[PDB]
RNA sequence: UGAAAUGAGCGGAGUAUUUGAGCUGCGCACGGCGCGCCGCACGCACUGGUUUCUUCUCCGUGAUGCUCCAUGUUGGCGAUGGAAAUGGGGUGCCCCCACCCGUCUUGAAACACGGACCAAGGAGUCAAACAGACGCGCAAGGGAGGAGAUAUGGUUGCCAGUACUUCUCUCGUACUGAAAGGGAGAUGCAAAAUGCAUCUGUGGUGUGCACACGUCAAAUCCGUUUGAUUUGCCCAACACC
RNA sequence: UGCAAGGCCGGAAAGAAAAGAAUUAGAGGCACCAAGUGGGCCUUCUUCGGUAAGCGGAGCAGGCGAUGCGGAAUGAACCGC
RNA sequence: UAAGCCCAAUUAGUGAUUGCCCAUUAUUCCUUUGGUAAGGGCGGAAACAAAUGGAGAAAGUGUAGCCCUUCCGAUGUAGAUGUGGCCUGGAGGUUAGGACGAAGCUUAUGGCGUGAGCCUAAGAUGGACCGGCCUCUAGUGCAGAUCUUGGUUGGCGUA
């Protein structure tokens, strides 16, 4: 007793009922893991300094607000 | 088709129907037909000469 | 007491919805059952078959539950039950329970006449 | 209660939600965890990775009692100090004494910032917990 | 007929009544349903929606979390203005990791006994949602807050743990079991810890 | 068939314009029953009592191009035993 | 006699009544003036074109008419057996039901859309009478998601909240002349739901030039729709 | 302590006074002017209430709960009997003194009480005439003390 | 059948106002010839003029009605009766429709299987482990269980219940390593192979309710509301570190 | 002071002109828990084996299955709906 | 002299552009039901006895739906879910009925509900128990399984 081997019938209809969802935007899930390591290492040094600058900047703003 | 609704949506509709009555007046229609043909024919002759 | 006047009762359908082929079997009662057979002509909505009940047959909400007399039927079991219908006596009529006996029915019929409370199954000779 | 189960809703439905085609048969996949590597492999592989195989050294006759070692962090120490003693506790003065092994703990771990300085009696202490409690005015005393 | 393919997929599961059997919850829903429709405030509408929510969707909040976000708002707030009333549609639980807290006015459905003691001992006051409606009928000068749910153990189990990039906990009573094949590179393969999305 | 509307052919009415003249006219089908039942003027005019009965309707619109007319009867539908039988088409309500 | 809260309501309601009547009179005057202005614009525009045609004819020239900017499209087929490409276009045209009708701009992006669904829709170039009849008799607005028949000019003003669209004649003028608010007016309307054409069609399966119905009929669409509105 | 709003939530679905007979929800509440099972008409439940009741003869009695002795049930309800012939608006004004939101139903109930008393005398008189022409085999007479 | 008649329609006034159609001024457009000349079917502006004919135009009633029901005319029948009506029920008849149910199956009215009748019986249950949704209690803690104590050392029974207790046990507040074994705060100062200081504090960044400052738009019964947006803080979350 | 990267501070922003110069019955994203199903079949165009088949096997898309109704006298799938 | 085939029309060289008939389609009117539903009202306005305008007005998922206005959808096997949705035997409550007749049974007994069913009437039936509502509980609903047991039955006054 033989049966049907293969068909793609109704598959495109099934894939479009809940639609084919679009891709995630570029600004989301933009992990740099696995990229070129020498550029990754240098970027980490800059990001560490940027966090320190952000912490200090909030300290100045808090003092400035309390100044008035 | 309704009188109230047409006037409510278009307050100007009374003037439009008054104009329509004038064009369907037999004397107005016949006088206009004579005048329109004479003035168009005169303009056609002048343009071609 | 006369009932409150309402709009005319429509009653979309008078015939009952009866079981498929219940006339051919003494076992089967006429009570409606949804036909779930795969090849059932009633379930498949064939032209000459019985209809199946659905939400479209629902009656007008203004005239729903109203009896032909114009009242609504409220079950009552004793004399004290008549006082629940004193104010709304043009809307509701009392239905004496079947099991209430003849001795107790005399008091209920006597009291309802003085209160002008309509009894759906009360004394026929009274109220003319 | 029986009146809330799906059986009552399925009275008159014949197949009771199992279908006319596939039906409700006895054991269509095998019994229990049968075929974990044959015909049930995908379910085992994606939901229970690591299920099959061996790992590690054996420990015959394990006794959990010699291995008893509950831990408490430095920032949870106020759970064992009475309210009236915590208010009176301050660096440089008299501090409450906490017996860890009588409260069900064996090791002071030392996560977070300590809220009230105190003297902690413990069987074990992490190297960071000992350093932090001493800088905050408390101390650790070893017990057994 | 009208072509309306997939129109049912546009509809959303929106609940209007509560499943709660608590009569005092129903009283609060009755009060704030009135306020959400007779006032213009967006606070009353949000509070009314959260009262209908299930218990799982009203996560509890720690007392330390309230004090931290209050301090982030206390700075950059003028000394003339008073501190807002912290409002949470849920439970407030005490935090033993933070002993010194400022005086705050907190409104919640329920306070734990320790949390109520800690708020009062710091000079604050534990408010009730019917009290809040009388002092802040439109929610003026309030700090609406929500509890955390991303740390729940149910969330940590969601998804398949065997697919690459996944770090959910499997359903297993024995911790030692389910550790050999599929979790170590030595035993056949290891589930990949990272996957680009 | 839909029995709420009936088709009536009238002698000498063989055009749609002819049938339009009868739109609105009262239509009567006359038969008899088995027993003498109530009628109009049962007590006023006892001579009217008879087994004769009448069902009354009206012409709603013409049908086709050959003078056929559509008739709707009062409330109920005309019996199928009236098929092939005489239908009376009166001249009232008059428009002349 | 009367409660205080019921007394303040009376004065506020009395002032609401006075202002409502004033707004009704103000809108009636505004709609009158705009309808007169449009009426003369339409009459003069056709008179200008008649002279232009006469001048070209007298000297052996030709007058090329402006390409129509507005098309009126009605669906003439049911909802059965529609391919996904044709299904989506009719959805974007809001032609989800047979004898549904919309007004569209006859530009290149829309024309290529209409060519793809030609067997399903009969379309052409509407006249001023056709646009007026559809707006006045079959005109509905999308108010709060509801299909509301246009019964007075205040709804048009409140729906569009635009200076240039306050009355029915503003609505007709935007559609007929393809104004800058053509999309705003047409989008704000519910898709027109028309009756079947009295007198029947010819053949819904063939193109109009084949003796059928589904093609572009040019200005013959007005005769088709006159039996439908 | 426990307001009417809380009490109504507790007893709306299950109460001694609620009668759901044949799909109709009525009330035996002696302090209900209507028989409708609503929070407004629940005289036994509200802090203040008033119900129009019949009295001996054609008199109309107004029973009032003023909300001062709710914790003392034998003093909760006070009766004031109006002389026969009282205007229905006067009865409604007495009720409105306690419950202004019951003024309309109290007026209608005051009118119905007067109508019933007149009908009761008319029906009883007709019954007496019928009984006067009938010979009864038995006649019970309650003993006096 | 006027229980709020919104009317070009009802009611008050007025004898006119302004729609076209004819005829017309200036300028500009447009057409023809090649600089400004001619034409202009009568387009735009002056809401041009003209009044020859063609139209009627101007005001007017909120709900102090939250909701439902309740108000004509002319005959026929019905004046209390084995009655007059309307509805329901029963049987026959006419014209139209109308394949036998349940099942497996792509496909059943099937020359596919089970089907003489009726009554009574007849099939997702109980227990254990886990998980998710929802209800409830408490909450960094939750809760037993076994057992004991005494109201009860009492009562045929109610009472095999209810009330009370636990330095225990268990699940969590900490996780990792095969194990030996280790074991998680922030900021600042600084770079000590366990560095110091402080303790009211989201580690940072982007997107992000409410709330607070404004700032626009629309509508207002002029009290406001309802949208958008700036700035601050951003809760819950998501994404990079 | 040039390139690379992460930020900060400002400026400008028909919020996208005009050229036929889009449209939308245009709330996007994120989850959790589960059922049936996993024998298909028929048609339009394309198409492989076979002399062919109401034969076997595929692509795209509709449909029957799961659905009657109005038509082709009659027909699961044709026409209309 | 088609009632056949090809073509072409709509009362016909007259005066302009809809001959006619059939749908579970379209338009529109009425009613139901459900929404990702959209809005209003809900602080009793004032006045008003009977004999001789009325009634209601619940801050509300779901009921006889709190009332009113408005818009849109409604078929469906396998399957999911919801229902102040229906029914049965028992339990904790509450409120009733019965020798002037309970349960059961009988029906051209009608009424109500879209329905599951509920209720009344009659018995020229019966002879002692039992209804409603809230909650709890389970051996809880039958047309078919060559289903089980009992009885009956056409074949048949036949072989
Ligand atoms: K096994
Ligand atoms: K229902
Ligand atoms: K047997
Ligand atoms: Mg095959
Ligand atoms: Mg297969
Ligand atoms: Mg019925
Ligand atoms: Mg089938
Ligand atoms: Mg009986
Ligand atoms: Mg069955
Ligand atoms: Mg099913
Ligand atoms: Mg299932
Ligand atoms: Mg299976
Ligand atoms: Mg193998
Ligand atoms: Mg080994
Ligand atoms: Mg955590
Ligand atoms: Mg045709
Ligand atoms: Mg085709
Ligand atoms: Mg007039
Ligand atoms: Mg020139
Ligand atoms: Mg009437
Ligand atoms: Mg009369
Ligand atoms: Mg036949
Ligand atoms: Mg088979
Ligand atoms: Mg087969
Ligand atoms: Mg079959
Ligand atoms: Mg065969
Ligand atoms: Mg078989
Ligand atoms: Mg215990
Ligand atoms: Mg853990
Ligand atoms: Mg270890
Ligand atoms: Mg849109
Ligand atoms: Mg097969
Ligand atoms: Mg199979
Ligand atoms: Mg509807
Ligand atoms: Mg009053
Ligand atoms: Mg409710
Ligand atoms: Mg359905
Ligand atoms: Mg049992
Ligand atoms: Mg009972
Ligand atoms: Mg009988
Ligand atoms: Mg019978
Ligand atoms: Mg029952
Ligand atoms: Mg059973
Ligand atoms: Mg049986
Ligand atoms: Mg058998
Ligand atoms: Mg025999
Ligand atoms: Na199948
Ligand atoms: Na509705």
């Amino acid at each position: 007793a033989k049966s049907k081997n293969h068909t793609n019938h109704n598959q495109s209809s099934k894939n479009h009922r809940n639609g084919i969802k679009g891709p995630v935007p570029l600004h989301l899930h933009n992990s740099k893991r696995g990229s070129w390591l020498p550029a990754l290492v240098n970027a980490r040094r800059v990001r560490k300094h940027n966090q320190k600058a952000a912490l200090k900047k909030r300290r100045e703003r808090i003092a400035a607000f309390a100044a008035k | 088709k309704n009188r109230r609704l047409r006037l409510r949506l278009n307050p100007y509709v009374k003037r439009e129907t008054a104009a329509a009555k004038g064009m369907r007046n037999v004397a107005n229609r016949d006088a206009r037909r004579k005048a329109k043909l004479a003035r168009v024919t005169k303009a056609k002759k002048a343009a071609t000469k | 007491v006369k009932p409150t006047v309402s709009k005319a009762i429509v009653k979309k359908r008078t015939k009952r919805f009866t079981r498929h082929r219940y006339e051919l079997f003494p076992q089967l009662s006429s009570s409606w059952r949804k036909p779930r057979g795969e090849d059932s002509p009633v379930r498949r909505r064939y032209k000459g078959q019985k209809a199946m009940p659905n939400k479209g047959y629902g009656s007008d909400r203004a005239t729903k539950y109203i009896t032909p007399s114009g009242f609504r039927n409220f079950p009552i079991n004793n004399v004290e039950d008549l006082y629940m219908l004193v104010m709304q006596n043009r809307k509701y009529a009392g239905v004496i329970s079947h099991t209430v006996g003849a001795r107790k029915r005399k008091a209920i019929v006597r009291k309802a006449m003085e209160l002008d409370v309509r009894l759906a199954n009360g004394n026929a000779k009274l109220r003319k | 209660p029986t009146r809330f189960k799906k059986c009552r809703h399925q009275r008159g439905s014949t197949f009771c939600g199992y279908g006319r085609v596939g039906k409700h048969r006895k054991h269509e996949s095998g019994r229990g965890n049968a075929g974990g590597m044959h015909h049930h492999r995908i379910n085992f592989d994606k939901y229970h990775p690591g299920y099959f195989g061996k790992l590690g050294m054996d420990h015959y006759h394990r006794k959990k009692n010699p291995m008893w070692k509950p831990t408490i962090n430095l920032n949870n120490l106020s759970r064992l100090i009475a309210a009236e003693e915590a208010a009176k506790a301050a660096k440089g003065g008299t501090l409450p004494v906490v017996d860890l092994q009588s409260s069900g703990y064996a090791k002071l771990l030392g996560n977070g910032h300590i809220q009230v300085p105190c003297i902690v009696k413990a069987r074990y202490v992490s190297k960071l917990a000992d350093k932090k409690i001493r800088k905050a005015g408390g101390a650790v005393v070893l017990q057994a | 007929g009208v072509d309306l393919t997939g129109i049912s997929k546009k509809s959303r599961v929106i609940r209007h009544h509560t499943y709660s059997t608590n009569p005092y919850i129903k009283l609060l829903i009755k009060l704030y349903k009135f306020l959400a429709k007779r006032t213009s405030s967006g606070f009353n509408k949000v509070v009314y929606q959260r009262l209908i929510k299930s218990r799982s969707n009203r996560a509890p909040i720690s007392l330390s979390r309230i004090a931290v976000v209050m301090k982030r708002k206390a700075v950059f707030t003028a000394k003339s203005k008073a501190a807002p009333i912290a409002v949470v549609v849920g439970d407030v639980l005490d935090d033993v990791r933070m002993a010194r807290i400022p005086a705050m006015r907190v409104c919640a459905l329920r306070f734990s006994k320790s949390a109520r003691q800690s708020i009062v001992a710091a000079g604050g006051e534990c408010l009730t949602f019917d009290q809040l409606a009388m002092i802040a009928p439109t929610g003026k000068n309030t700090y609406l807050l929500r509890g955390r749910k991303s740390g729940r153990e149910s969330v940590r189990h969601f998804g398949a743990s065997g697919v690459p990039g996944s770090h959910s906990k499997p359903y297993a009573t024995n911790r030692g079991k389910e550790t050999k094949r599929g979790r170590r590179t030595g035993r056949s393969y290891k589930r990949k810890a990272f996957r680009h999305v | 068939q839909t029995k709420q509307t009936a088709l009536v052919r009238v002698e000498n009415v063989n055009t749609r314009e002819d049938a339009t003249w009868y739109v609105g006219k009262r239509v009567c089908y006359v038969y008899h029953g088995k027993k003498v039942k109530r009628c109009v003027r049962w007590s006023k005019a006892p001579a009217r009592r008879s087994t004769t009965r009448a069902l009354w309707g009206r012409v709603t619109r013409p049908h086709g191009n050959a003078g056929m007319m559509r008739v709707k009867f009062n409330g109920a539908s005309v019996p199928a035993s009236a098929i092939g039988r005489r239908i009376r088409v009166y001249l009232y309500p008059s428009q002349i | 006699k009367r409660a205080a809260f019921k007394q303040q309501q009376t004065e506020s309601f009395k002032k609401a009544v006075v202002a409502r009547k004033a707004a009704k009179a103000a809108l009636k005057k505004t709609a009158y003036l705009r309808a007169r202005k449009y009426s003369r614009e339409y009459r003069g525009a056709e008179k200008k074109l008649v002279t232009l045609r006469r001048q070209a004819a007298s000297h052996g020239n030709y007058y090329l008419e402006a390409k129509p900017k507005v098309a009126v499209v009605t669906r003439i087929r049911g909802i059965a057996k529609v391919n996904p490409k044709q299904r989506k276009i009719l959805q974007l045209l809001r032609l989800r039901q047979i004898f549904n009708t919309v007004f569209v701009k006859m530009n290149k992006p829309m024309e290529n859309m209409l060519r793809a669904v030609e067997p399903y829709i009969a379309y052409g170039y509407p006249s001023l009478a056709t646009v007026r009849a559809m707006v006045y008799k079959r005109g509905y607005l999308k108010i709060n998601g509801q299909r509301v028949k246009i019964t007075d000019n205040q709804m048009i003003k409140d729906k569009y909240n635009n200076v240039d669209i306050v009355c029915a004649e503003d609505m007709v003028n935007q559609i007929y002349t393809c104004g800058k608010h053509f999309r705003t007016v047409t989008h704000g309307m519910w898709p027109f739901k028309l009756a079947p054409p009295a007198g029947g069609m010819r053949q819904k399966r063939r193109h109009f030039v084949e003796g059928g119905d589904y093609g572009n009929r040019d200005t013959l669409i007005n005769r088709f729709l006159a039996r439908m509105i | 302590s426990h307001s009417v709003d809380l009490q109504w939530v507790l007893v709306r679905q299950n109460s001694r006074f609620l009668q759901k007979r044949g799909g109709i929800r009525m009330s035996n509440d002696p302090f209900n002017n209507n028989g409708n099972w609503t929070k407004r008409h629940c005289g036994f439940l509200n802090e203040k209430a008033a119900v129009v009741k019949p009295a001996k003869g054609g008199a109309i009695c107004v029973t009032v709960k003023d909300g001062s002795s709710n914790n003392k049930p034998r003093q909760t309800y006070k009766k004031t009997v109006h002389a026969a012939g009282v205007r229905a608006s006067d009865v409604s004004r007495a009720v409105a003194a306690v419950r202004p939101d019951l003024a309309d139903v109290s007026f209608r109930r005051a009118r119905r009480m007067a109508c019933i008393a007149s009908r009761t005398a008319k029906v009883a008189a007709a019954r007496k005439a019928r009984s006067e022409k009938i010979k009864f085999s038995r006649k019970s007479a309650r003993a006096k003390r």
